[PDB]
RNA sequence: UUACUUAUUCAAUGAAGCGGAGCUGGAAUUCAUUUUCCACGUUCUAGCAUUCAAGGUCCCAUUCGGGGCUGAUCCGGGUUG
RNA sequence: CUGACUGUCUAAUUAAAACAUAGCAUUGCGAUGGUCAGAAAGUGAUGUUGACGCAAUGUGAUUUCUGCCCAGUGCUCUGAA
RNA sequence: CGAAAGGGAAUCCGGUUAAGAUUCCGGAACCUGGAUAUGGAUUCUUCACGGUAACGUAACUGAAUGUGGAGACGUCGGCGC
């Protein structure tokens, strides 16, 4: 109950990952995933119409 | 020229805020300290029931004043006659008076201290 | 140098959290400052009468500072001054004669506003400097009028808090000089006629034009546009 | 005679609004510079459940434009939305259910919930379980696009008000009969002391206009003059007609 | 001295400048509070008449009433 | 019948980006000129977005710490309807 | 015969066939609003609402129908004057 | 301000009185606020290792700021314990 938790060491309140309470082990697999995909094809959506500049 | 304000914001400008320099000084001399040690302690209670606390529990049962407190009950037990004070505890009678138990450290005999205190 | 790089920021709509600008427009002031700002404001709009309208017209910074270089020379008696001329005229002239006129006939600037019309009604001033900040307005309004019918030379200037400072107070409304010593008679002139060319001859075709207007900024573009575009 | 109860009703007492298990009121975004002139994304963080309003009302997490911060507004969502799908507000924003444009930005037909009065008031027509409000057409003489609300009554609005595309979930909500007594007593537990209703011509001559009796009926005309007095307005008030009829359409 | 033609003005109400004053004063009125501390009377040549003396100990109050 | 915005009236906002004009730049007319148009950071994804910002450039001799100007055009102080 | 039903009321002479109900029908209103409150108000209920809504009357489950009459009372009106 | 029935930091058996006890006695605990030292852990790869993984452990620096979770929640019923 949640003030007997202050009455308790870290490794009773988290794992060892990214977000350690918070979010839950897909929940950050799928974090990272969307944002190793999303951040890459921002160049993409960049390069790409980089040659629709130097198309015209 | 003009100034750069980052908060649409206006505050109260922080200002002096001085301090109460007088010039006739109140009280004419201050009250003495009531709740002095006489005045807390103020009677034994000396019942057979409470006798039989003294001898058989190292207990000296003091009626005490109503704005006594713990603190200053264990204080002037300690003052007034010279003893330690393992714990002190407060019930208010009946009639409104505050009757504090108070146990001594297995250093005094309460006993002795009672009739040293002058009654059995 | 290449261990540092230059990652930039965008700054537009939809990403990155907006930059510290600067707010001084879009400031929530307190009343007391709208309710100074807008009542000047408010007296920009609205066809202001002339009598009012007369103000306003202040003064070049350069007769200005004229017209205060000479008022200069004309200090009152200050605190110690009056109080030792009086240890001195006083003691002795009534341990003796020379009716208290122990002392120089002297050439004060004169002021209280009262007064500076008294004197201005008799004839006997020679140089008037009104305020143009009086609150309320009325108190000075009849003088322009009021010196031009007496042919008193006038002149609207420029400070309330200077004119005060200038008869050693903190504001004074009026300031006007009568005698002055022989040895300034002829900046008396040059003052006067360069003003009386500003405040008397302009007075009658001042007071025929009202002000106010001033459509401020935003609605004043607005008719700038609907002219400049619309014809 | 007695203070009848249409009138009892205003001073507040026993007939305000019933509200502790409302989640917060429904409103747009504020109209800030991104909508007023771009767009600005958001995400559905879930679609809930407002207490007495048939209507599901869609909560949507906005990053803060000029702090770092997310704000979390409350829409009604608009039927079609899910969790997950991205909201975009603003004049710039695209033709999508759910996005809220302005409705000068939105082609003459488009259908749009929520929609302002006055250009950021946060939405005033048609908030009601499956309404919608319809685009009849424009006029750039002052930005004032003609719109036709759920009566039917076209009124002209700003164009520079916003709505959101789309229409109100919760769609039938009123065609599934009640049934029994409780289905309904529970329908205004959540809302308000309105139910049941006694009618007066129930009642003694004292408590209603309609009161006395030795026969239940009405005594003279149900129909009050607008401009009749509070204790007199009970009834079918500036009645311009009255009786059956099946009116079929409405004011185009 | 300066009051007569305080008391002369203040008697041409509708005079076109004083309805200005009249305007732009009745606005400022307004939007300070209803009772408000007077920095200094408006009508120096009355204060004078019905007892202010311009010096420490007398006060100036403004104060708004409601018509009707 | 109606234009004005300061009285009065209403809406919001932690009074942020209103108003006028400019860089940049792509089309035009004119039988060449400025006579204007036009645009100027975000939309496959239930990521991330904060430390007066990294960069750039000047300063203090600069030991580590600061600061300024650009970064973010300028001009109105009508918060905005 | 009655009321559809469960349900409510005359605490202390009436528990019913009365009241309510769901269902049906009607009326007002798009917020500068409908209804209602207040001595007033920078006032207040509906409203954390917006016609699948709120407000106001009637009738009283289902089934089945709901005729004729707008002269009178009343209500209403993009109507001559 | 508003809950001795909602939220909520932590105690238990034995014994005892004419009448008190989850308070008193005896024993064994726990919470909180405050203190501080030693043991340990960490470190020359400075702010810990291991396990593919879910995760483990006596530990294993963390200001602004952000955010997420617990507080925190209807009713019936059968089934499991
Ligand atoms: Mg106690
Ligand atoms: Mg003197
Ligand atoms: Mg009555
Ligand atoms: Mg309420
Ligand atoms: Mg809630
Ligand atoms: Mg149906
Ligand atoms: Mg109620
Ligand atoms: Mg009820
Ligand atoms: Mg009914
Ligand atoms: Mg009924
Ligand atoms: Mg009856
Ligand atoms: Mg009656
Ligand atoms: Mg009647
Ligand atoms: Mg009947
Ligand atoms: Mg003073
Ligand atoms: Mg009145
Ligand atoms: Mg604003
Ligand atoms: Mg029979
Ligand atoms: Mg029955
Ligand atoms: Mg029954
Ligand atoms: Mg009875
Ligand atoms: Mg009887
Ligand atoms: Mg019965
Ligand atoms: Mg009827
Ligand atoms: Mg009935
Ligand atoms: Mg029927
Ligand atoms: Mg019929
Ligand atoms: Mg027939
Ligand atoms: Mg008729
Ligand atoms: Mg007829
Ligand atoms: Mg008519
Ligand atoms: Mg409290
Ligand atoms: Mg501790
Ligand atoms: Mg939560
Ligand atoms: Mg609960
Ligand atoms: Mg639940």
């Amino acid at each position: 109950r949640p003030r007997q938790y202050a009455t308790v060491s870290k490794t009773h309140k988290t794992v060892s990952r990214a977000y350690g309470g918070s979010r839950c082990a897909n929940c950050v697999k799928e974090r990272i995933i969307r944002a190793f995909l999303i951040e890459e094809q921002k160049i993409v959506k960049k390069v790409v119409k980089e040659q629709t500049e130097a198309a015209k | 020229a003009l100034k750069v304000r980052t908060s649409a914001t206006f505050r109260l400008p922080k200002t002096l805020k001085l301090a109460r320099a007088p010039k006739y000084a109140s009280k004419a001399v201050p009250h003495y300290n009531r709740l002095d040690s006489y005045k807390v302690i103020e009677q034994p209670i000396t019942s057979e029931t409470a006798m039989k606390k003294v001898e058989d529990g190292n207990i000296l049962v003091f009626q005490v004043s109503m704005k006594a407190n713990k603190y200053q009950i264990k204080k002037a037990v300690k003052e007034l006659y010279e003893v330690d004070v393992l714990k002190v505890n407060t019930l208010v009678r009946p009639n409104g008076t505050k009757k504090a138990y108070v146990r001594l450290t297995a250093d005094y005999d309460a006993l002795d201290i009672a009739n040293r205190i002058g009654y059995i | 140098n290449p261990l540092t790089h230059s990652t930039p920021k965008n700054f537009g709509i939809g990403q990155a959290v907006q930059p510290k600008r600067n707010l001084s427009r879009y400031v929530k002031w307190p009343e007391y400052v709208r309710v100074q700002r807008q009542k000047k404001i408010l007296s920009i709009r609205l066809k202001v009468p002339p009598t009012i309208a007369q103000f306003q017209y202040t003064l070049d910074r350069n007769t200005a500072a004229e017209t205060f270089k000479l008022f200069n020379k004309y200090r009152p008696e200050t605190a110690a001054e009056k109080k030792e001329r009086l240890t001195k005229e006083a003691a002795a002239v009534a341990e003796g004669k020379s009716k208290q006129d122990a002392s120089p006939k002297p050439y004060a600037v004169k002021y209280g506003l009262n007064h500076v019309v008294a004197l201005i009604e008799n004839k006997k001033a020679k140089l008037v400097l009104i305020a143009n900040d009086v609150d309320p307005i009325e108190l000075v309004v009849f003088l322009p009028a009021l010196c031009k019918k007496m042919g008193v030379p006038y002149a609207i200037v420029k400070g309330k808090a200077r004119l005060g400072t200038l008869v050693n107070q903190k504001t004074s409304a009026v300031a006007a000089l009568t005698e002055v010593r022989a040895e300034d008679e002829a900046a008396l002139a040059k003052l006067v006629s360069t003003i009386d060319a500003n405040f008397a001859d302009k007075y009658d075709e001042v007071k025929k034009h009202w002000g106010g207007g001033i459509l401020g900024n935003k609605a004043q573009a607005k008719m700038d546009k609907x002219x400049x575009x619309x014809x | 005679g007695r203070v009848i109860r249409n009138q009892r009703k205003g001073a507040g007492s026993i007939f305000t609004s019933h509200t502790r298990l409302r989640q917060g009121a429904a409103k747009l975004r504020t109209l800030d510079y991104a909508e007023r002139h771009g767009y600005i994304r958001g995400i559905v963080k879930q679609i809930v459940h407002d207490s007495g309003r048939g209507a599901p009302l869609a909560k949507v997490v906005f990053r803060d434009p000029y702090k770092y911060r997310l704000r979390e507004e409350i829409f009604i969502a608009n039927e079609g939305v899910h969790t997950g799908q991205f909201i975009y507000a603003g004049k710039k924003a695209s033709l999508n259910v759910g996005n809220v444009l302005p409705l000068g930005s939105v082609p003459e037909g488009t259908i749009v919930s929520n929609v302002e009065e006055k250009p950021g008031d946060r939405g005033a027509l048609a908030r009601a379980s499956g309404n919608y409000v319809i685009i009849i057409g424009h006029n750039p003489d002052e930005n004032k696009t003609r719109v036709r609300l759920p009566s039917g009554a076209k009124k002209v609005i700003s164009s520079d008000a916003r709505g959101v595309i789309g229409v109100i979930a919760g769609g039938g909500r009123v065609d599934k009969p009640l049934l029994k007594a409780g289905r309904a007593f529970h329908k205004y537990r959540l809302k308000r002391n309105s139910w049941p209703k006694t009618r007066g011509v129930a009642m003694n001559p004292v408590d209603h206009p309609h009161g006395g009796g030795n026969h239940q009926h009405i005594g003279k005309a149900s129909t009050i003059s607008r401009g009749a007095v509070s204790g007199q307005k009970a009834g079918l008030i500036a009645a311009r007609r009255t009786g059956l009829l099946r009116g079929s359409q409405k004011t185009q | 001295g300066a009051y007569k033609y305080l008391e002369e003005l203040q008697r041409k109400k509708q005079s076109d400048v004083l309805r200005f004053l009249q305007r732009v004063r009745v606005w400022e009125y307004r939007q300070k509070n209803v009772i408000h501390r007077a920095a200094r009377p408006t009508r120096p040549d009355k204060a004078r008449r019905l007892g202010y003396k311009a010096k420490q100990g007398f006060v100036i109050y403004r104060v708004r009433v409601r018509r009707g």
